[PDB]
C-alpha cells in the first residue's frame, strides 16, 4: 500500500533572466519609506556594536534614526552651518561630525545636549571625519585645505599627525582592517595615495593613479580597495599594487560605495554603489564585482548605507537622495484546576524505556482544483479552475494535468453555454502566449468537434468565435514573422 | 506513558516504561486470551480517534486501530473502552471483543485481533456506562451480556452470544444522573479467568452516581423482578462516584471519588457494612482517582492526582 | 533487591533464586552457562524460603522454610520430592548437607541430624552455652563430619561425638552473616553490616588475617585452594582478594574490583557471583526479576574493571514495515521535482528626432524604467534612424535585452517584432563579424524556434476553425 | 576458466496453468504464525514474518531431487501445486513441508535447519490426469483433477488415503463432472461450486451453478443462472 | 471483478477489481472499507489467520504489457499496513514472452482483454511467435556501480534490486504519471503512462541519467508529437531514493529523440557529463556546472540530416580525446575539443569517415588498441594505432530480422579487464519453429584472438552486462539472474 501522490505542478522551460536567491534576498528587502529633509543629505553611518541605529547628516543637524522603528531618535542641532561628515566609533558610543567651519565636533551618542570634544581642523571646512576601527581612540579628518589630520582625544588642541603631500580637494580617506598603520587617501585627482602613520607620513608609501577624481576609498578585502570616483569605479589589490578589476557600469559620476560581508544572505559579500540618479547597484567581489542587483530612486542619490552583519534583526538599505530624501528599504524579520487535571501534555518522553510514534504532519492544504481532480469530478474541476480569480500558470497546470489524467471529452460532456463561455474567455485571454497555444488549440478543437450545432444554435458564442478569428491571426502575422526573422538570423551565421 | 511494573511488597520495579507521543493515556487495560492464554495484549486509548494495541525484548510491537470498518461518525474520541470475551456459539471459539462509546447510545463492538467492526448497539439518551456480565450455560459454553446504563436510570441488558439483542431492561431505583455501573461476584474484567470452565456468574450489581449514592442489588432477584429493589443504598460519599470496584471473590466493594481528596470507602458484603477502622484521618490517599485489586493476593493499588500509586494488602487473603 | 535469596550449584552451572511474587515466594533455577520458565510458587503467603542449599542423583535443592519442614526439591522434575518434618513448630534457621548426612539449625536452638537415604530424623540435639546460632558448617575433615562450627557474632567450634563447645573464636558485634571454610584448619567469618572479614586459624583459636572491603558485604565465595576470595558488595560490586593467606601484615585489601554498568550510564547492581580457578561468573538482573549472567577472566582483568551492557534506556521503536518517516516499506515511492530547474534544447549556455543618446546611455547603464519608457515608441522611421545611429555592440546587447523582454512579456513583442528586424538589417555586417552568434543570441533563437514550433499546430487548428465557421455560416 | 551459475530467482510461479480457479494462492502460513513459504519458479523461499526477510532459501539446483524433477531443461509443465504443513506420513512430527507439483509427486522435506539431501519421494497412483487441487480435513485427503476426453475440461474428484504401505496411495473415486466453467472452493475446504455447458445444451441459459459438499453428502444443490440473474442483464 | 474472498464469519467479503483496490465489504449494513492504492491491479484475495488476522493478496502490476509481474502481499488486518511484501525482478520485455494472457476486462485495450479478444489475441500471439522472425525480447538493464545495484527501467518506474540476496529493495516513480494517483478504467488504460526507455548512471555513480517519452492521449490534437524528456537525478549510498535535480524537455528541439546516451568517465570531469545522439547524428555533450548546481549544454555538434535512422551509437576513448559514432553505413571519429572530424596532419589514412557494409548496431572499444564494431549483419574487430582490420564474423545467419536498432548495443557489453562477450540465440524446432529457445554466451579477448569460452544455455537469454567485480550478469525470460564468473 502507498499514499496518494501529490499533484505535480507544471514547470515551463526557464525564461531568460531567472531569479537567483541573491535577487530573492534583494527583493525580500521590502518596505521603502521616504523621509523628507531640508537639503541634500551627505553621509549616513550605522552603529557598529548595536546596528539598530544610524546617523544621517542634514542641514546643520545630525539625525539618528532607529531601525526596528525607522523614526527620529536623536537630533543634534548645536551647529552653526551644515554638517559634512558623521562617523561612529569602533565601540558604538562616540560619533564625530565634520562641519562646514573647519572643525569636527565629536560627542557621545544617546545624548544631544553635551559637547565632549570640539576638535578644530584647518580653517577650511573639514570634509570627511572618521574613527578608527581597530584602534578605539584615534580620528582622521580631511578638509578643503588639502591636508589630512590624524587626531587623538588626549591632544585635542594640537593634531597628532599632519599628513600632507596632496594636490587638490581631499574628499575621502580610509583605513585597512589588517594594518592599523597604513592609510589610504583620495583627492580630486584620482591618485589614491597610501601612507604610513608609524613612519613620517608626509610622503606616502605608494600611489595608485585614478585619473578621474576619486571620491571614495573603500577597503573591502584585507588585500583589496575601491577607487570610487568618476563614472566608473576601479577595484585594486594593494598587495599586488594594481587594479584587480574595473567596472564602468554607471551613467552619472558615482558618489557612494559601501561593502557588507558575512551576514544572513546567499551572497556572502555585497557591494553597493550609488551614482547620483537614485541608482544604487549591488555587485559582489566573489563574482569579480559583477552586477547582481540594482534599485532606482528618482531623486539624485547622494549616500547609501547597509545594516551591518551583526544587525541581528530587520535588515536595512538606506539611500539618501540629493533632493533631501531618505529612501529606506527594510527586509523585515484555563484555571489552575484545569492545568492540574491536564498538565501531562508537556512531557515529550525523554526518559522512558521504549519510544514509539507513527504520526504524520498536517500537509499543505490542497486547493479546490486539486480536491476535485482527486475526487474525479472533472467538469466541476474545470469550473473551479475557470473561476475568475485564479492564475494563468495554475489553470495551465489544471488543463495539462486533466488532459493527461482523463480526456477532454469526458471533461467536456455535459456543458451548457453559460459554462462554455469562461473557457473561451480564458482562451481569448491566453492564446497570445508561447507556453499554452498547443494545449488551448487541443481543447478548443475538441470542444468544437463536440459542440458544432449548439454553436450554430447559440448566437452569443458566434460573436466570440469571430473575436477569436481576428486574434488567432497574429501568430499568422507576428509569430509568422518570428519564423521569418529566424530565417534572416541564419544569414548572419 | 505506559508503565509496566513488577510488583512486590518491598521492591516494586520497572519491567517496561513505554512512552507514546501525541497520544494521551486515559485508559489502559491488559489482556490474555481465553483461547490462547499467552498473547498478552495491552489496549490503550485517550482523547483521540486511535486505540493502541501493544503485543507481548527490546523492539515493541504497537498496532493502532484508527479506521472504523462500519462508521467513524459515532465517536469523536476513543477515551473509554472495555475488554471482553466473545464465543461464536456456532463454532466453539472464544476471542476478544472491545466495547467503545459513541455519541448518544452507540456502543461499538470490535474484534480486537484485527480491529474488525463486529457489532453495535444503540441505547438512546446520552451513553453513560456499560459493563460485561458472564453467564455460563453448560459445561463448555458461556454467553456475555452487555449491562449498559443511561443517565436517567435505565439499565439495558443485551446478549452478545448471537448478534446483539436486548434481553431485558430494568430501572435503577433512584439514580437521577448515573456515572458508574459495576457487576461483581464472579469473573469480570477485574477478576479474569484462565479457562472456560472457570467462568461463573456474578452475584451483585452496584451503581455509583453523582450524589455519592451506590445502589447495590442482587442479581438473583433483579433478574426475576425486572424492576428490582436495591439490597443496599450506600451514601457515605457526598461527591461524584468515580471508582466502583469489587473484590475478586465478592466480599468488598470500594467506592472512590476523583472530586475531593481522601475519598475512598470500603463496604463489606453481603453485610453491606461501611468500614470504620480504615481509612482513618491519617490515611494518605489524596484525590483518589484510580483503584486496582490483586488477582489473588489481596493487594490494593491506589493512584492519585500527584501520580502516586500507594500499595496496601489485606491480611486475611 | 527483588531477588531475595540465591545460591549456586557446585561446578557453578546453575543457581536457584527465590523472590516475592505478589506476596508469594517463588523458587526458580536459572542456568548460568548458556530462559527457564519453570518455577514453584509457595502455596502459602505465610511460609517462606529461608535457607537454601544446592544438592548434586537427581539434581535438587534443599529449602529450610518457615513451616518447620525441610523441603527437598528435584529441579529436573520440578517437584517437591520430600518433606523432612522437624519435631518443633519453628523455623529451620540453617541447612547443611554433605553426601547423605544433613544438619540443620532450628530456631529453638536445636541441632537436627537427618538422613536422606533413611528419609528420617536421625537425632534431635540441644546444647548449652549457645543462646543464638545463625551460621553452621561442618569441617572438611574427611568422612568424619564431627567438630563443626557454629556462628552468631562469636564462633563456637563444637563437637558432635563429644557434643560440647571446644573452641570459642571472638566473632563480631553483629551476628555472623557468612561463615565459610575454604581449606583445612582455616575458616573465614563475616558479619552483616561489616566490612571486616575475619580469617581465623582453627586449632590455635586465633586470627590469621582480616580482609577488608570498602563497604558492606552482600555475598561471599571462594575458589578451591584459597587462591580467590570473591565478595559481591551491597552497593553492587565485586571485590576479589587473590591469595589472601600469605604475608600492616594482618589486614589485607582487595586485589581487584569489578562493577557492572550500562551504556546509558546506569549502574546495574551485583548479587551472588561465583568464581572458579582462573574463571569467574558474575550475575546481575536485566529486568525487574530476570537474571542475566556473564563470564570473565579475573587474572587477565585488571585491578579496576566495569562490565558494560547495552540496556534499552531510550531506544526508538524500530519496525521493519514502517519507514523512517510517514509511510511503509512496500510503498513504491512517487515522483517529486521540488524546485527542479527545467531547460529546453535551444538555450545555449557555456558554448532628425532620434532617441539615440538615450539608447546609448541606458544600454551603457541598464535601467528597466528607461528601457520601457523608450520602448513605448513605435514609429518605424524613429526605429530606423535609432538603429542606424546606434553602436554595433550596444545594438548586440540591446538585441539580447529585446529577446529577453519578448520572452518575459510576449505581449510586448507586437511593436517589438518590427524593431528586432532593423538590428539585423543595419548592423548585419558586425553580426557576421562577431564569432559567437548563437552564444550572444541564444534567447532570440529560442523564442523564434518556439514560435516556429507552435506554427504548424495552430495552422491545423485554424483550418478546423475555418471549416466549422463556414459550416455554421452556410447553415 | 569461467563457470556459469544461476544466482537469483524471481517470479512466484502462480498456478497459471489452471486459469479456472479463483483461489490461486499457493503460498500459505504455517501452523505457528512465524514463517511464510512461497515456492518460486526456481526455489522455495521461506520468510520470517517479523523480521520481513528471507529466513531460508531452497534452491532446486542445489538439491538433487528438485533438479531432476522441477528443473528439467526440456519441459516447463511441473510447477508447485500445493504446500501442506503437517506430515502426510506421520501424524504431527513441526517443521516439515509437503510439496505437490503438477504430476502426482509428493516431496516431503525439512525446513528450520538444513535440508537433508534426500527428500521423501512418493508417487501417487492413477496419475493419468494431472493434479489440479488438493486439500484435507482430518485423516482423509481430497484431490480435484482435470480430465480431457468443446475446449472444456471434466473435473474428477478422488478421495486419497495413506498408511497401508509406503508407495501405495489408496484412491476412492468419489465423483465426476462433465465440464466446468468457473469452479471455486470455500475457505473452509469442505464446499466447492462449479458450472457446466450441459445446461447450455439442455436449456436456454448457458450455465447453472452447482454447489457440492466434499467430505459428506449434505450440500448437493443445483440452480440455473436463469434463476440467478435478472432481466436487465 | 477479479477476486472475491469470504470471511469465516460470513459477513465480510474481500473484493478486488482492475482499479487497484481491495475492498472489505461489511454485509449487514451494506458498507465497505478498502485499500485503494497497492502498486498495480489486484489479482487474488484470501484470508489466512484462524481468527482472521492476515489478508493475503496477489497483484499483477499491469504497467508491464510484456511481462505479468506478480506481487505477493501479506497484510495484518488490524491497522491495514504493508507487512511482508514479496516480489521478484520486474523486467520490461519488448513484447510478450510465453503465453501471458492480459486479464479479462470489458473493453479491449492495449492493457486489457475481452473474452473474444482473449481467444483472438491468444491465437494471434501463438501465430506471431510461430511465423515471425523478430523475436528480440531485449531488456534495458543497468548496474549502479557504487553499490553494484541492479536497476530495471520498468514502465514509468525503476526497480532497484540486488542479486546477492535476491530481493527487490526499491521501486521508484520518476514521471508525472497516474500510476499511483488513480486506478485506471478502460478509457484511461487506453491512456498509457509515459515509457522511461533509457536508464544509465555516470561512472561516478552519484548521477543517474534518464530518458523517457511522454504519450498524449488519443482522439486529441497534439497526439502526433511525443515529448522527449531527459532527467538528471542524484542519490547517496545511505539513501536509496533518487531525487530529481535537473529536467530537460525536447533536447535537440521538439519531436527529435535522443535515443543514444553515453555517460562520461572519471578522467574528463569526474564523470559529470553525458553525450546524447539522435537519428540526426548531432552530438550534445551536457555537463554538471561548478558554481551552479545543475547541468548545462557545454558542447554541441549540430548538423541537420534530412534522412533519419535509429542505427546510431557512440563510444568514448578512455582518455577522453576522441568519440566513435556509429551511423548507418558510416563510422565517424570526433575530436573532443572542437567537435569536428579527426584532422591528422600526417595523413596516414586513419580517416574520420569509415565505410561499412550495413547498419551499425554497436561500437565498443575494448581498449585504446582494439575497436569491435558490430553491424546489422557483420561483426568486425579493427585496431586504432594502425588502421588495418584484424577480425570479422558473420552475424547474418542468426541475426537476420531478429532485432531493431540499438538493441545489440544494449545487449553486448565489454568488461574493461578481460575482453569481449557476445551472444547468440537460436530456437529448437521439432518438425514450425517451436517456442523453446536456446542461447549461447561466447567470450573472446584481445580483438577476438581466441574464444575464451563458449557456454550454451538451454533457454533464452535477454540481457548481459558485467557487475564491477568483473563478473558477467545474464538474464532469462523468467525473471532469473545468472552470473558467469571466475
Amino acid at each position: 500500500s502507498t499514499a496518494r501522490p501529490r499533484i505535480i505542478t507544471s514547470k515551463a522551460p526557464l525564461l531568460p533572466q531567472q531569479t537567483t536567491p541573491e535577487q530573492r534576498y534583494w527583493r525580500q528587502y521590502t518596505s521603502a519609506q521616504l523621509v523628507k529633509e531640508h537639503n541634500s543629505v551627505t553621509h549616513i553611518s550605522f552603529n557598529p556594536q548595536h546596528p539598530h541605529d544610524f546617523a544621517v547628516t542634514s542641514s546643520t543637524r545630525v539625525q539618528i534614526f532607529s531601525s526596528r522603528t525607522r523614526q527620529v531618535i536623536k537630533t543634534f542641532s548645536r551647529f552653526k552651518d551644515v554638517v559634512y561628515s558623521a562617523s561612529f566609533r569602533s565601540d558604538g558610543k562616540l560619533l564625530c561630525a565634520g562641519d562646514a567651519t573647519g572643525l569636527v565636533s565629536v560627542y557621545d551618542s544617546y545624548n544631544p545636549r553635551t559637547i565632549l570634544l570640539s576638535i578644530n581642523a584647518s580653517t577650511h571646512p573639514t570634509h570627511v571625519t572618521k574613527f578608527h576601527t581597530q584602534d578605539n581612540k584615534i580620528l582622521a579628518t580631511a578638509s578643503d585645505d588639502r591636508v589630512t589630520r590624524l587626531w587623538d582625544i588626549s591632544n585635542a588642541y594640537e593634531p597628532q599627525l599632519e599628513l600632507t603631500g596632496a594636490t587638490d580637494y581631499v574628499r575621502t580617506l580610509s583605513f585597512i582592517p589588517a594594518a592599523p598603520h597604513l592609510v589610504a587617501t583620495g583627492s580630486y585627482d584620482g591618485l589614491i595615495r597610501l601612507y604610513d602613520t608609524r613612519s613620517s607620513g608626509s610622503t606616502p608609501i605608494y600611489s595608485l593613479n585614478h585619473d578621474q577624481p576619486v571620491e571614495n576609498v573603500i577597503a573591502v578585502s584585507p588585500t583589496q580597495i575601491v577607487s570610487c570616483g568618476g563614472n566608473n569605479f576601479k577595484v585594486w589589490d594593494l598587495t599586488s599594487n594594481k587594479k584587480l578589476y574595473e567596472r564602468g557600469n554607471f551613467n552619472k559620476a558615482v558618489t557612494c560605495l559601501d561593502y557588507v560581508e558575512n551576514f544572513d544572505s546567499p551572497m556572502q559579500s555585497a557591494l553597493i554603489a550609488s551614482s547620483l540618479d537614485g541608482h544604487v547597484k549591488v555587485f559582489d567581489p566573489l563574482d569579480n564585482f559583477q552586477v547582481k542587483f540594482g534599485w532606482k530612486f528618482s531623486g539624485p542619490v547622494l549616500s547609501c548605507a547597509v545594516s551591518p552583519s551583526t544587525a541581528q534583526g530587520n535588515r536595512h538599505l538606506v539611500a539618501g537622495l540629493s533632493s533631501g530624501l531618505l529612501a529606506i528599504r527594510t527586509k523585515k524579520k484555563k484555571s489552575n484546576n484545569f492545568q492540574r487535571m491536564m498538565r501531562g501534555s508537556e512531557y515529550q518522553g525523554d526518559q522512558e524505556h521504549i519510544i514509539h510514534n507513527d504520526k504524520v504532519r498536517s500537509q499543505r492544504r490542497m486547493r479546490a482544483f486539486e480536491r476535485n481532480i482527486n475526487q474525479f469530478k472533472w467538469s466541476e474541476a474545470l469550473d473551479n479552475a475557470f473561476v475568475p480569480g485564479m492564475a494563468k500558470e495554475l489553470t495551465l497546470t489544471v488543463l495539462q494535468e486533466l488532459r493527461k489524467r482523463g480526456k477532454v471529452r469526458v471533461a467536456l460532456y455535459g456543458r451548457d453555454e453559460s459554462t462554455l463561455e469562461p473557457l473561451l474567455n480564458w482562451c481569448l485571454k491566453g492564446i497570445e502566449d508561447v507556453r499554452s497555444a498547443s494545449i488551448v488549440a487541443d481543447w478548443v478543437a475538441v470542444v468544437l468537434e463536440l459542440y458544432g450545432n449548439t454553436l450554430e444554435s447559440s448566437p452569443v458564442l458566434q460573436e466570440l468565435m469571430i473575436d477569436l478569428k481576428t486574434k488567432v491571426r497574429h501568430e499568422i502575422h507576428k509569430s509568422k514573422e518570428a519564423q521569418r526573422i529566424e530565417g534572416m538570423l541564419q544569414l548572419l551565421t | 506513558t505506559l508503565r509496566i511494573y513488577h510488583i512486590d511488597g518491598k521492591t516494586n520495579h520497572l519491567v517496561t516504561s513505554l512512552h507514546l507521543v501525541g497520544s494521551p493515556i486515559q485508559t489502559c487495560t491488559f489482556y490474555t486470551s481465553l483461547s490462547n492464554q499467552n498473547q498478552q495484549n495491552i489496549f490503550t486509548a485517550g482523547r483521540r480517534r486511535y486505540m493502541h494495541s501493544w503485543d507481548l525484548s527490546q523492539t515493541a510491537k504497537i498496532e493502532k486501530f484508527s479506521r472504523l470498518y462500519g462508521h467513524e461518525s459515532t465517536q469523536r474520541s476513543f477515551e473509554n473502552f472495555k475488554v471482553a470475551h466473545l464465543q461464536n456459539s456456532q463454532t466453539n471459539s472464544v476471542h476478544g471483543i472491545v466495547l467503545l462509546q459513541g455519541n448518544n447510545g452507540w456502543i461499538n463492538i470490535l474484534h480486537s485481533t484485527s480491529g474488525l467492526w463486529l457489532m453495535g448497539c444503540k441505547i438512546e439518551g446520552v451513553i453513560t456506562d456499560f459493563c460485561i456480565d458472564y453467564q455460563p450455560i453448560s459445561r463448555g459454553k458461556f454467553r456475555t451480556i452487555l449491562i449498559a446504563v443511561n443517565a436517567y436510570g435505565e439499565v439495558w441488558e443485551f446478549d452478545l452470544n448471537k448478534n446483539g439483542h436486548v434481553i431485558r431492561r430494568w430501572k435503577d431505583q433512584g439514580g437521577v444522573g448515573i456515572t458508574k455501573i459495576q457487576v461483581g461476584g464472579g469473573t469480570t474484567t477485574t477478576c479474569p479467568a484462565l479457562q472456560i470452565s472457570k467462568i461463573k456468574q456474578n452475584r451483585w450489581l452496584a451503581v455509583g452516581s453523582e450524589s455519592g449514592f451506590v445502589n447495590l442489588y442482587d442479581r438473583n432477584n433483579a433478574m426475576t423482578s425486572s424492576t428490582p429493589t436495591p439490597v443496599a443504598a450506600l451514601d457515605q460519599l457526598t461527591t461524584t462516584i468515580s471508582n466502583l470496584q469489587f473484590s475478586p471473590d465478592g466480599q468488598i466493594l470500594c467506592m472512590a471519588s476523583r472530586a475531593v481528596k481522601d475519598a475512598l470507602r470500603l463496604v463489606h458484603l453481603p453485610s453491606c457494612s461501611v468500614f470504620s477502622n480504615w481509612p482513618t484521618s491519617g490515611t494518605p490517599l489524596g484525590k483518589v482517582t484510580s483503584v486496582a485489586f490483586s488477582p489473588s493476593g489481596g493487594l490494593l493499588a491506589v493512584g492519585n492526582e500527584q501520580g502516586k500509586v500507594r500499595l496496601w494488602k489485606l491480611n486475611h487473603y | 533487591s527483588p531477588v531475595l535469596q540465591s545460591a549456586y550449584d557446585p561446578s557453578g552451572q546453575y543457581l536457584c533464586y527465590v523472590t516475592v511474587a505478589l506476596d508469594k515466594q517463588r523458587v526458580g533455577v536459572q542456568p548460568t552457562q548458556r530462559w527457564n520458565e519453570n518455577f514453584l510458587y509457595l502455596e502459602d503467603s505465610k511460609l517462606k524460603v529461608t535457607c537454601l542449599k544446592w544438592v548434586n542423583d537427581t539434581v535438587a535443592i534443599i529449602l529450610g522454610m518457615n513451616n518447620g519442614e525441610i523441603w527437598l526439591y528435584s529441579v529436573l522434575a520440578n517437584e517437591v520430592t520430600y518433606k523432612f518434618t522437624t519435631g518443633n513448630s519453628y523455623e529451620i534457621k540453617d541447612i547443611d548437607l554433605m553426601g547423605n548426612q544433613l544438619w540443620c539449625i532450628d530456631s529453638s536452638d536445636a541441632f537436627y541430624q537427618f538422613d536422606l537415604l533413611q528419609f528420617k530424623l536421625l537425632q534431635h540435639f540441644r546444647i548449652n552455652n549457645c543462646v543464638q546460632l545463625n551460621k553452621l558448617t561442618i569441617v572438611p575433615a574427611g568422612d568424619s563430619v564431627a567438630q563443626l562450627l557454629v556462628a552468631s557474632h562469636s564462633i563456637s567450634l563444637i563437637d558432635i561425638e563429644e557434643k560440647k563447645v571446644v573452641m570459642t573464636f571472638p566473632g563480631h558485634v553483629s551476628p555472623v552473616s557468612t561463615l565459610q571454610v575454604i581449606t583445612n584448619e582455616f575458616f573465614i567469618s563475616g558479619a552483616e553490616g561489616d566490612r571486616f572479614l575475619n580469617v581465623y586459624d582453627i586449632h590455635s583459636g586465633m586470627t590469621k588475617c582480616v580482609l577488608v572491603a570498602e563497604s558492606d558485604i552482600k555475598e561471599l565465595s571462594h575458589s578451591g585452594q584459597a587462591d580467590s576470595i570473591a565478595v559481591t558488595t551491597e552497593d553492587g560490586s565485586l571485590e576479589i582478594f587473590v591469595d589472601p593467606l600469605v604475608s600492616g601484615n594482618k589486614s589485607k585489601k582487595s586485589s581487584k574490583k569489578i562493577q557492572i554498568v550500562s551504556k546509558d550510564g546506569r549502574k546495574v547492581p551485583i548479587y551472588n557471583a561465583f568464581i572458579n580457578k582462573d574463571l569467574l561468573n558474575v550475575s546481575w538482573l536485566q529486568n525487574a526479576t530476570m537474571p542475566y549472567f556473564k563470564n570473565l577472566q579475573w587474572r587477565e582483568i585488571p585491578n579496576e574493571y566495569t562490565v558494560e551492557i547495552s540496556l534499552n534506556w531510550n531506544n526508538k521503536n524500530k519496525s521493519a514495515d514502517r519507514d523512517l518517516h510517514g509511510k511503509d516499506l512496500a510503498s513504491a515511492t512517487n515522483y517529486v521535482e521540488g524546485n527542479a530547474r527545467v531547460t529546453s534544447g535551444d538555450n545555449f549556455k557555456h558554448v532628425t528626432g532620434t532617441v539615440t543618446v538615450i539608447l546609448s546611455q541606458a544600454l551603457q547603464s541598464n535601467d528597466h524604467s528607461l528601457l520601457e519608457t523608450v520602448l513605448n515608441n513605435r514609429d518605424e522611421r524613429v526605429i530606423r534612424d535609432t538603429i542606424f545611429r546606434l553602436k554595433p555592440a550596444l545594438a548586440v546587447i540591446l538585441l539580447e535585452r529585446l529577446a529577453e523582454r519578448i520572452a518575459r512579456q510576449t505581449h510586448r513583442q507586437g511593436p517589438l517584432n518590427v524593431w528586432v528586424k532593423w538590428c539585423l538589417i543595419i548592423h548585419g555586417g558586425y553580426l557576421v563579424s562577431i564569432p559567437n552568434l548563437m552564444s550572444t543570441l541564444s534567447s532570440l533563437h529560442s523564442t523564434l524556434k518556439r514560435r516556429s514550433d507552435l506554427l504548424p499546430r495552430l495552422l491545423a487548428l485554424d483550418a478546423r476553425l475555418d471549416c466549422t465557421i463556414n459550416k455554421f455560416k452556410t447553415l | 576458466q569461467y563457470k556459469l551459475s544461476v544466482v537469483s530467482g524471481g517470479k512466484p510461479a502462480l498456478n497459471n496453468l489452471s486459469s479456472v480457479t479463483g483461489n490461486k494462492n499457493i503460498a500459505r502460513l504455517s501452523q505457528d504464525q512465524r514463517n511464510y513459504i512461497i515456492p518460486f519458479n526456481n526455489q522455495i523461499k521461506v520468510y520470517s514474518v517479523e523480521t520481513r526477510q528471507c529466513v531460508k532459501t531452497l534452491k532446486f539446483a542445489n538439491n538433487s531431487l528438485l533438479s531432476g524433477i522441477f528443473l528439467q531443461e526440456e519441459e516447463n509443465n511441473e510447477s508447485i501445486v500445493k504446500i501442506l504443513l503437517g506430515d502426510i506420513t506421520v501424524p504431527q512430527q513441526a517443521h516439515l513441508i509437503t510439496v505437490f507439483t503438477n504430476n502426482g509427486h509428493v516431496i516431503v522435506l525439512n525446513y528450520k535447519g538444513k535440508l537433508v539431501e534426500s527428500p521423501k519421494h512418493f508417487k501417487i497412483s492413477l496419475a493419468d490426469e494431472k493434479l489440479a487441487n488438493v486439500f484435507h480435513s482430518e485423516g482423509n485427503y481430497r484431490i480435484l483433477t482435470t480430465f480431457k476426453d468443446n475446449s472444456l475440461q471434466s473435473y474428477r474428484l478422488y478421495a486419497l488415503t495413506f498408511d497401508d504401505a509406503k508407495k501405495q496411495f489408496e484412491v476412492a473415486h468419489q465423483a465426476e463432472w462433465h465440464n466446468v466453467i468457473l469452479s471455486n472452493i470455500s475457505s473452509n475446504g469442505k464446499l466447492l461450486a462449479h458450472m457446466c455447458k450441459d445446461v447450455s445444451t439442455k436449456d436456454h441459459e448457458h450455465k447453472s451453478i452447482s454447489v457440492v459438499s466434499l467430505f459428506d453428502d449434505s450440500v448437493n444443490l443445483s440452480f440455473p443462472l436463469g434463476s440467478i440473474l435478472s432481466s436487465q442483464t | 471483478v477479479l477476486s472475491l474472498s469470504f470471511s469465516h464469519d460470513g459477513s465480510y467479503l474481500l473484493s478486488g477489481g482492475w482499479e487497484k483496490v481491495m475492498s472489505l465489504w461489511q454485509l449487514e449494513t451494506n458498507s465497505q472499507q478498502f485499500l485503494p492504492r497497492l502498486n498495480g491491479i489486484i489479482i487474488d484475495c484470501q484470508v489466512l489467520g484462524p481468527q482472521g488476522n492476515y489478508y493475503s493478496l496477489i497483484l499483477q502490476m499491469t504497467e508491464n504489457n510484456s511481462n505479468s509481474d506478480y506481487q505477493f502481499l501479506l497484510l495484518n488486518a488490524s491497522d491495514l499496513t504493508s507487512k511482508l511484501s514479496i516480489n521478484g525482478p520486474l523486467p520490461v520485455f519488448n513484447s510478450t514472452i510465453k503465453h501471458i494472457q492480459q486479464p479479462i476486462s470489458a473493453m479491449n485495450t492495449k492493457n486489457s482483454n475481452s473474452i473474444t479478444s482473449l481467444n483472438h489475441s491468444k491465437k494471434k500471439q501463438s501465430r506471431k511467435l510461430i511465423k515471425s522472425r523478430r523475436q528480440d525480447f531485449t531488456t534495458n538493464v543497468e548496474i549502479n556501480p557504487i553499490n553494484k545495484n541492479l536497476y530495471f527501467p520498468h514502465i514509468s518506474a525503476v526497480q532497484i534490486f540486488d542479486f546477492y540476496k535476491n530481493e527487490q529493495v526499491n521501486y521508484q516513480y520518476l514521471t508525472s504519471g497516474v500510476n499511483n494517483s488513480m486506478g485506471k478504467v478502460r478509457f484511461e488504460l487506453n491512456l498509457q503512462d509515459p515509457i522511461i526507455t533509457d536508464l544509465k548512471f555516470t561512472k561516478d555513480g552519484q548521477w543517474m541519467i534518464t530518458y523517457e517519452i511522454e504519450y498524449p492521449p488519443n482522439d486529441l490534437l497534439s497526439s502526433k508529437d511525443l515529448t522527449h524528456i531527459l532527467k538528471f537525478w542524484t542519490k547517496n549510498d545511505n539513501e536509496t531514493n533518487w531525487n530529481l535535480k535537473t529536467k530537460v524537455i525536447n533536447p535537440h528541439g521538439i519531436s527529435v529523440p535522443i535515443t543514444k546516451i553515453l555517460p562520461s568517465p572519471r578522467s574528463v570531469n569526474n564523470s559529470q557529463g553525458c553525450l546524447t545522439a539522435d537519428n540526426n547524428g548531432g552530438l550534445k555533450f551536457w555537463s554538471f556546472d561548478s558554481h551552479e548546481s545543475n547541468w548545462c549544454l557545454k558542447k554541441i555538434s549540430l548538423p541537420n540530416f534530412n534522412h533519419f535512422s535509429n542505427s546510431v551509437s557512440l563510444a568514448w576513448s578512455q582518455d577522453g580525446s576522441l568519440i566513435f559514432h556509429g551511423f548507418d553505413d558510416k563510422l565517424q571519429i570526433l575530436d573532443f575539443d572542437t567537435f569536428k572530424k579527426f584532422e591528422s596532419l600526417e595523413n596516414t589514412k586513419t580517416v574520420s569517415e569509415f565505410t561499412l557494409d550495413s547498419e551499425i548496431q554497436t561500437v565498443k572499444l575494448i581498449n585504446d588498441t582494439n575497436l569491435i564494431v558490430a553491424t546489422r549483419t557483420t561483426l568486425n574487430a579493427i585496431n586504432l594505432l594502425r588502421g588495418q582490420v584484424i577480425n570479422s564474423f558473420d552475424l547474418y545467419p542468426f541475426v537476420n530480422g531478429v532485432y531493431k536498432n540499438g538493441h545489440m548495443d544494449r545487449l553486448i557489453t565489454c568488461d574493461e579487464r578481460t575482453g569481449n562477450i557476445a551472444l547468440v540465440i537460436n530456437q529448437q524446432l521439432t518438425d514450425v519453429p517451436t517456442i523453446n529457445y536456446k542461447s549461447r554466451i561466447i567470450i573472446f579477448d584481445s580483438d577476438l584472438s581466441t574464444k575464451l569460452g563458449n557456454f550454451t544455455h538451454h533457454e533464452y537469454i535477454s540481457w548481459i552486462g558485467w557487475n564491477y567485480d568483473t563478473d558477467f550478469i545474464f538474464l532469462d525470460i523468467e525473471s532469473t539472474l545468472g552470473v558467469v564468473g571466475t
